[PDB]
């Protein structure tokens, strides 16, 4: 069941499982999140109404003078989006707000009000997103990398080990709130245990509980359990519960009922425990020797003198028991302490506890928030209570509640703003208890605890800090204010949030240049999370405990896509299935599990809720039902992974592919590839320049199309249709009849992007490929982009690979590349560079854009046309002009003999000076497009008249094609007028269709109908001459250009790179190589049957970096093609429509279970032809990346074809004609081709322009300088004895700003010495030693 | 060399010397004990028979081996 | 990660002592951290040595041994697998292709089934242990003293065995024989080595060549005392005694012999030795 689009050639799909969730739209990060941030949006919630309801209302100093919020609104651009990439604006969209200025009576709190001001007020313009996710800012495509940072909440740290050198490791735990003051606990290696507020002295750390109206008798109650002790008539009983006494010291005899069940000295092993259980011990009789070294909980005081016998917590000493022995008590309680489980650390600390009582806690707080304020009762009673009890001055934000009733084991994951005396003691009992050996850490990188911003969120902060930044200076506005003088919009100013929301969105570590050199390059660009930035971790603070993977990553970032080197790990990618939860933790999907079934219902999971499961694995076996194929199964439970009986899973995996990203799931036979290698796999993945003819992936993996279509390249069909008119720049979809709105129906039309440039300097192209006369489906593509091809993503080509060494050539990681791959231009790369020529305004005068120009005769001024700038087309070389300008400049200054010289021939010393724009010295194009922009203060030339009579033609021709639709829309209407009451079916065909509006008709509401669409008629009509008179005077204008400058001319150069030595390239599974030798036919192998295996990699790279992936992608494709050329000797030998449906089917049926039968008895016979015809190069191939094609289908595969099944067919070596031993591997390999070229790269350097503070090299054009002749090497020159060398590195080559001219005057000249003087940079030396007072001078002698 | 390489050689020393500290962990020597190094409870036979010449009861070894789990 | 020679004349003494009486009546040593003290008549010590695992012995506690006596001896690669209850022997789960496989030694006569390794063996015996078991007179297993578990001694792979089955067996007889440092090796150890950083616990070495003894006793650092052959004896020394001395009270000691243990920091080797002896040291 496909379609007529999806039939151009159908891929062959491996992969077992059935897909249950389908692929959601890639780009979800980006466009929910914007979408979130603006939108007038009925609920307080997040948006840009939560910065407005967080800052506003402005009520001055309670005078009376209030500035208050309405609503606000987003005024459409007055540039869209291409205009806004032409001339270089932010493609932004100005704000508006509805400030209402109220000012209230004085004699009045809320008394009458006098005057309400209501007035609109701009400011800012917030950078509108794309329909792709990617703002222009200044001209150029810019992406706003999602951040991830610490959740506001509870964490509980170890900082285990180096402290303290005993081992003995620490157990802090912090409370961060959204804002507000901190709150620290942490042990000392003493073990008492000390708080902090915020980082702050420590405090013994029960002066907080007592700060809580906490006294000794409740402290050890909650810290603590109790053990009684009895006194029953003759020394000191004891309470006995049984599992009191694990893992103890025996120092006494446990007997019972006279009966001795445990003996003295030994161990209480469990035995001894079962044992006391079943015989039924409940108030042992011990001596008092283990009282004696017990503690006390309660207050014990003489009842007859209310003298204190004991305090709350000390410990009994035998006088102690005799002194309360006298007093009348049986009970007595003692703290359940032990070595192991049920530690002393409340009671010691408040050994460690300076203070006795409440007052004095508030005391010592007050005292260690700020020193020097003498204590006071009020004081106390407001400082505490205004740190972590204020709503004002300390808010965990709901995201801050939900973790700290998550990760304390609570109830409600929402709830309150502040604390309170549970959290703080909850806080304090999960810290006690993580020491005591149930419990455990939760580690940094463990995604519950990395909250995932992006671009709604951070441009909101931006927008508040804007927000706070005005409010000062409408308070200040306020102070002096007049009741009813100022207009509600004088009390602000609009530049300061603009100039805080265009520094965010232009000037960040996040907001940086979409790497648009390849679909996939931006489409795993914009799903991207970072770790870096204001408000993360950055290298240096932290760190390496964040560059680790950690096992919440299972489907919620990928594992083995991250920027390899200077910072892995902290450009973690987004998973392909993962999405940013409700709260902001990732979260990702996972199929619900009934009683032993596997449901169908898809259930979302965030990282805090997961370990709590057990969930089951997508490589699972399910019989046909939803139950499992056994009663036990592979799971994960928590971070750990084993087998689970079959009633106990509760989860599986959606797919098998969801532990990936879109980088490193497009690797087929991702699944045999050392992690390592498909991490660089991946990261040369998102490198490849799009060639000129795209093909396909020869051998994919089933995201390729979802990857191309939701990228923004292709050209996405938006209702399905006809295709009435194709053509090279535009589409012209005619929809339906049934995908057609009621009024002026239409048809939808695509303007194509042809050739221009994007930022890397590569061909964005768009090339229709459904053909005139032609159905589409809705959602189908209409144009591949640059590296797609039929909508399946393209990044390099496909090309046949031998494994073979072929004299050292491939020495290394080197590639031999026959020339039969660059006679076909197929890695030919077109590369569009751009090209400036401003022209300024100096003192002596305005820069010339002139034909006229000295020293250059008729010869560099052949391409030039009248004006100064090169025709559309003539093709440039190294050196040449493409914008002859002369700056003015006088005093020429003449000399000696030169002054003689122009005496002797006259010769008129020219005033203007040449500098006009030649092309950079390499390149070698094609002039495709000169744009010029003008200040309006200057004339504008003859060129740039032509260039606005053309645009305007343009112009002019579209918005009329535009015209003619929508009258043919309005008449359709007129029609759907007629139709009912009265049509006169064929009266209306025959006459001009102008002439329908005088049509006949009974004066009824039709009537008033037909008037009513004549009067949209005439709407239209004014509409679009004002549209086009609007658009006629957009191009009119003059541009607004920086200050100072006339007019640019921007020349834009196209650029050809074919292939070179030097090029590097790669194949997906990361191995990398530079094509080494670029040899003829003749010279390369060749199989048995004739044809030059094209590229020869190297054997030696496939066992010592373990990524046999290639072999088997090799083969994979070898078969591939095997397909490709029986289904061409059945096309060329021309069969019939019945073979070729015979041999395709069982291409597409190949024995193993798979989830891709599609049955040809449905197809068309011409379809059939269609479809064969895009095979005829090879059959693709499908496999889902950890669900690949096992080796055996393969072997099939390549049986099915005609080739050897050992996958090795024997080559015979090109030149010497004589067979290699032992046959090779040859393949149909896909290889990219990275964009380090080789032309990018070379430099050299012989004497170019110099620095302007030290007298060293310095160049620009392509670092037009000498290479860092840095310290290692004066290291390297010195180990030798060489010293001559160094020198000269050092001072005629560099520095010697005499040494250098005579050193080359001494070239020329043909006398290879030297003449060295001194350092122009140690003589800088001197000079800023000596500013300072210190003498320093050089004898001589 | 490449970059994956030297990722590989660390790789290599990382679980090798992991897994050789957990081998020279286990004993496998006898040396017959017949009762605790610290408690003094006789060690079954089981257990003395799993791991040979195994100083510690089943007991004290958990409670040495938690008293450990805080890293001294 | 082959015998105690004695040298001088004194009472004996052991620390940590255990041991068993064998069949032959040598007070043979079960123990492993029990030390050997050569006592001088003084009643103080004049020699140590660190008791080997199943040595062999011939003088006791408080007794007068020669410079000669050879009395502390170990099998220097053998491990012994001595046994303490009085009985006769059995041999359980010793099958050829299994667990043992039929071995004789022709120098000797008699065979020993030496225990094979997890390796050497097949499915026919692959779980199962060799099991040398001790037995009463009637066939029942001896209880060894303090457990109701039987005597049953279990012998590791590569154990090349004493005697066979029908021999009766009793206290200090190996029944088996088994054969028989942190080099920090990264680039870091090579940085602190050039930066001659001072070691956790120095290893404490002399100042002068010369007879010792001992001074005042422990406010924290126990003394050390050294005199010389006639010269500038009033050198006495800290001494952390929460780590052991390896010298006696006693001993004319050569400067630059260690007294105690540890990484012995360089400073101590350049000021002591000499400048080649540091070089060689790093
Ligand atoms: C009247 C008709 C209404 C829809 C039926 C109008 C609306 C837009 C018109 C087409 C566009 O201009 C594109 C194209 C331009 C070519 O150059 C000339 C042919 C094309 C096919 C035009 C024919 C026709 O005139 C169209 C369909
Ligand atoms: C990783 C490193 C290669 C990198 C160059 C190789 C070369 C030498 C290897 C160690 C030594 O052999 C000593 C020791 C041997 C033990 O038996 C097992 C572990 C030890 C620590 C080994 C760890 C690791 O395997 C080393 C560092
Ligand atoms: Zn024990």
């Amino acid at each position: 069941v496909y379609s007529y689009t999806e039939k151009k050639r159908i891929r062959k799909d491996f992969g077992k499982r059935p897909q249950v969730l389908d692929v959601p739209y890639l780009l979800s990060i980006q466009l929910d999140s914007f979408q979130k941030f603006i939108e007038q949006d009925p609920e307080g919630q997040y948006g840009l109404e939560a910065a407005f309801r967080s800052v506003f209302p402005i009520q001055s100093y309670s005078g009376n003078s209030e500035l208050q919020y309405v609503s606000y609104r987003l005024g459409e651009p007055v540039f869209d989006v291409q205009e806004c990439q032409i001339r270089g604006v932010t493609y932004s969209a100005p704000l508006r707000v509805k400030l209402r200025l109220v000012i209230y009576e004085r004699e009045a709190p809320e008394g009458t009000v006098k005057d309400i001001k209501e007035q609109e007020v701009y400011m800012g313009e917030i950078p509108l997103m794309t329909d792709n996710g990617t703002f222009v800012i200044n001209g150029t495509e810019r992406v706003i990398v999602s951040q991830l940072h610490r959740s506001p909440g509870v964490f509980f740290d170890s900082d285990k080990g180096k402290t303290h050198s005993s081992g003995k490791v620490l157990y802090n735990a912090r409370i961060i709130p959204y804002r507000g003051s901190w709150l620290d606990f942490e042990f000392d290696p003493k073990d008492n245990l000390f708080v902090r507020i915020d980082r702050r002295r420590k405090l013994p750390a029960t002066i907080i509980l007592r700060a809580l109206n906490y006294t000794t008798e409740q402290i050890l109650d909650l810290f603590f359990e109790k053990v009684i002790f009895e006194i029953r008539d003759n020394k000191l009983q004891m309470e006995l519960v049984p599992e009191r006494l694990r893992g103890e010291t025996a120092s006494f005899d446990i007997e019972a009922n006279g009966k001795v069940y445990v003996e003295k000295g030994r161990r209480i092993t469990a035995r001894h425990i079962r044992q006391l259980e079943k015989d039924d011990v409940k108030l042992i009789e011990v001596p008092v020797e283990y009282i004696a070294g017990k503690v006390v909980a309660k207050d014990y005081i003489d009842e007859s003198t209310g003298e204190l016998i004991c305090a709350a917590n000390m410990e009994l000493s035998l006088d102690l028991l005799a002194k309360l022995s006298q007093s009348g008590h049986k009970r007595i309680e003692t703290l359940f302490t032990n070595d192991l489980d049920h530690g002393p650390y409340i009671s010691e600390t408040l050994r460690v506890d300076p203070t006795n009582d409440r007052l004095s806690a508030l005391v010592e707080i007050y005292r260690m928030m700020r020193p020097g304020e003498p204590p006071t009762r009020e004081a106390a009673e407001s400082l505490f209570e205004n740190l972590f009890f204020s709503e004002d001055r300390y808010d965990l934000s709901a995201v801050g509640r939900m973790k700290f009733n998550r990760s304390l084991l609570r109830e409600e994951i929402e709830g309150s703003g502040i604390l309170s005396k549970d959290d703080i003691i909850d806080v304090m009992k999960k810290l006690i208890d993580i020491r005591n050996g149930k419990g455990e850490v939760d580690d940094i990188d463990h995604l519950g605890n990395r909250r995932i911003r992006s671009v709604g969120e951070m441009a909101e902060n931006q927008f508040r800090v804007g927000l706070v930044r005005v409010e000062r200076a409408v308070k200040e506005r306020l102070s002096l204010g007049d009741l009813d003088t100022l207009m509600p919009q004088d009390m602000i100013n609009a530049k300061p949030i603009s100039a805080a929301v265009k520094e965010f969105f232009g000037s960040s570590q996040l907001s940086q240049f979409m790497d648009q050199n390849n679909p996939l390059s931006e489409i795993t660009h914009k799903r991207r999370i970072s770790a870096l930035g204001p408000g993360g971790l950055t290298r240096e603070r932290a760190g390496f405990e964040v560059r680790d993977v950690h096992p919440t990553h299972y489907g919620r970032v990928c594992p083995i896509e991250t920027p390899e080197g200077p910072n892995i790990g902290l450009i973690n990618s987004l998973s392909v299935y993962a999405q940013t939860n409700e709260y902001g933790f990732l979260e990702t999907p996972y199929r619900k599990v009934t009683d032993g079934v596997v449901t169908d219902e898809i259930h979302y999971l965030s990282a805090i809720e997961e370990g709590n499961y057990v969930i089951a694995q997508a490589n699972s076996n399910l019989d046909e039902e939803g139950h499992f194929v056994e009663d036990l199964v592979t799971c994960r439970s928590k971070g750990e992974s084993s087998l689970f009986s079959r009633d106990q899973v509760d989860y599986m995996d959606v797919s098998t592919q969801q532990v990936v990203s879109v980088g490193a799931s497009l690797i087929p036979f991702l699944e045999h590839d050392d992690a390592n290698r498909a991490l660089m796999g991946a990261n040369m993945q998102r490198q490849a320049v799009p060639t000129l003819r795209a093909d396909k992936p020869l051998v994919g993996t089933g995201m390729e199309r979802a990857v191309a279509v939701d990228s923004g390249v292709t050209a996405v069909a938006k209702r399905g249709g006809v295709v009435q008119y194709v053509d090279a720049s535009r589409i012209v979809i005619k929809v339906n009849e049934d995908e057609m709105y009621p009024g002026e129906a239409g048809i939808d039309i695509y303007n194509l992007t042809k050739y221009t440039r994007s930022n890397q300097n590569t061909c964005i192209n768009q090339m229709p490929c459904v053909s005139l006369g032609e159905p589409v489906e809705r959602g189908d593509v209409l144009a591949d982009g640059p590296s797609t091809d039929l909508g399946e993503l393209a990044l390099g080509q496909n090309m046949r690979v031998a494994f073979m060494p072929w004299n050292g050539y491939n020495f290394e990681d080197s590639i031999l590349v026959s020339e039969r791959v660059v006679q076909e231009d197929r890695f030919t790369t077109i590369h569009i560079q751009e090209l400036a020529c401003v022209s300024r305004d100096t003192k002596l005068g305005p820069e010339e854009i002139t034909a006229d120009i000295p020293n250059v005769g008729e010869a560099a001024l052949s391409k030039l046309d009248e004006s100064g700038i090169v025709y559309i087309g003539a093709e440039v070389t190294g050196g040449d002009i493409l914008v002859g300008k002369v700056t003015p400049k006088g005093e020429t200054q003449l000399t000696p003999e030169e002054k003689l010289l122009r005496a002797i021939f006259g010769e008129k010393a020219s005033d203007v000076k040449d500098s006009s724009l030649r092309v950079p010295n390499g390149v070698s194009g094609t002039v495709i497009d000169v744009q010029v922009f003008t200040r309006d203060g200057v004339e504008k030339d003859k060129r740039a008249l032509e260039i606005e009579e053309m645009q305007l033609k343009q112009a002019k021709k579209d918005l009329s094609e535009e015209l003619q639709i929508l009258e043919a829309g309005l008449f359709s209407r007129i029609r759907a007028v007629l139709v009912a009451g009265g049509v006169e079916a064929e009266k209306l065909d025959k006459l001009p269709r102008d002439r329908w509006l005088e049509l006949g008709l009974t004066d009824e509401e039709k009537q008033n109908q037909l008037e009513q669409l004549a009067e949209q008629y005439d709407e239209l009509k004014h509409e679009f001459e004002k549209k086009l008179e609007a658009k006629r005077r957009k191009i009119t204008q003059g541009d607004d250009l920086a200050p100072g400058v006339l007019k640019i001319v921007k020349v834009y150069l196209a650029v050809k790179r074919r292939i070179q030595p030097g090029d590097k390239m790669a194949g997906r599974h990361g191995n990398k190589g530079v094509i080494s030798k670029i040899n003829p036919i003749e010279d390369m192998p060749y199989d048995e049957n004739g044809t030059p295996v094209d590229i020869v990699l190297n054997p030696l790279g496939v066992p010592s970096r373990m990524n046999i992936g290639q072999i088997l992608e090799t083969h994979l494709g070898m078969a591939a093609k095997g397909i490709g050329d029986k289904i061409n000797a059945m096309l060329k030998q021309q069969q019939e429509v019945a073979k070729l449906r015979e041999f395709i089917q069982r291409a597409y049926d190949l024995g193993a279970d798979v989830r891709q039968k599609v049955d040809l008895s449905t197809f068309s016979d011409e379809e059939v032809m269609r479809l064969a015809e895009n095979l005829r190069k090879g059959m693709p191939i499908a496999t889902p990346v950890f669900d690949g094609a096992k080796e055996a289908e393969i072997k099939e595969l390549l049986k099915l074809g005609d080739l050897p099944t050992s996958g090795q067919i024997r080559l015979y070596d090109g030149r010497t004609g004589e067979q290699f031993e032992r046959p090779v591997t040859v393949g149909y390999m896909y290889m990219l081709k990275l964009n380090h070229l080789v032309d990018d790269k070379m430099h050299a350097r012989s004497t170019g322009s110099y620095s302007l503070v030290t007298q060293q090299p310095l160049g620009g054009k392509a670092q037009f300088g000498g290479q860092r002749f840095g310290e290692m090497e004066v290291w390297a020159l010195e180990a030798y004895g060489a010293a001559y060398t160094l020198q000269e590195m050092l001072t005629v080559k560099s520095d010697d700003v005499n040494g250098r001219t005579k050193m080359y005057k001494n070239i020329v000249d043909g006398n290879h010495q030297m003449e060295p003087g001194m350092p122009e940079s140690f003589n800088v030396l001197l000079k800023e030693i000596r500013s300072l007072g210190i003498n320093i001078e050089l004898e001589d002698e | 060399s490449d970059e994956a390489d030297e990722a590989y050689s660390v790789t290599e020393q990382l679980t090798m010397t992991g897994i050789n500290r957990i081998r020279q962990k286990i004993n496998a020597h006898g040396i017959p004990v017949y009762l605790c190094e610290a408690c003094g409870n006789p060690i079954p036979e089981a257990r003395r028979k799993i791991f040979p010449g195994v100083t510690l009861c089943v007991e004290c070894q958990a409670y040495q081996e938690r008293q450990r789990k805080h890293y001294a | 990660g082959s015998s105690i020679q004695v040298k001088n004349k004194g009472s004996i003494k052991l620390s940590n002592v255990k041991s068993v009486v064998n069949s032959s009546g040598k007070l043979v040593i079960t123990s492993r951290n029990t030390e050997l003290k050569l006592i001088d008549e003084f009643g103080r010590t004049k020699e140590s040595y660190k008791v080997p695992y199943g040595a062999v012995l011939a003088k006791g506690d408080g007794e007068q041994v020669a410079g000669g006596e050879t009395v502390a001896n170990w099998d220097p690669h053998t491990m012994p697998v001595i046994t303490e209850v009085s009985g006769f022997v059995r041999f359980t789960d010793m099958i050829d292709g299994q667990t043992i496989t039929r071995q004789t030694d022709e120098l000797t006569g008699l065979s020993s089934l030496v225990v094979l390794d997890s390796a050497e063996r097949t499915a026919g015996g692959k779980d199962l242990r060799p099991a040398l078991k001790i037995v009463d007179a009637q066939g029942n297993d001896v209880l060894i003293p303090g457990t109701d578990m039987p005597a049953q001694y279990f012998l590791p792979g590569k154990a090349i065995v004493q005697l066979e089955d029908g021999v009766q067996i009793s206290s200090g007889d190996t029944l088996a024989r088994i054969p028989q440092k942190d080099i920090t090796g990264g680039l870091p150890r090579v940085a602190d080595l050039f930066e001659a950083r001072r070691p956790k616990e120095p290893a404490i070495l002399a100042e002068i060549s010369g007879i010792v003894s001992f001074g005042k006793e422990t406010k924290g650092k126990r003394r050390l005392v050294i005199t010389p052959v006639d010269g500038s004896d009033p050198y006495e020394e800290m001494i952390p005694k929460w780590r052991q001395l390896n010298v006696f009270e006693g001993e004319r000691v050569e400067r630059g012999d260690v007294i105690s243990d540890g990484p012995e920091a360089p400073h101590d080797i350049l000021r002591l030795r000499g400048v080649h002896a540091v070089t060689r040291y790093i």
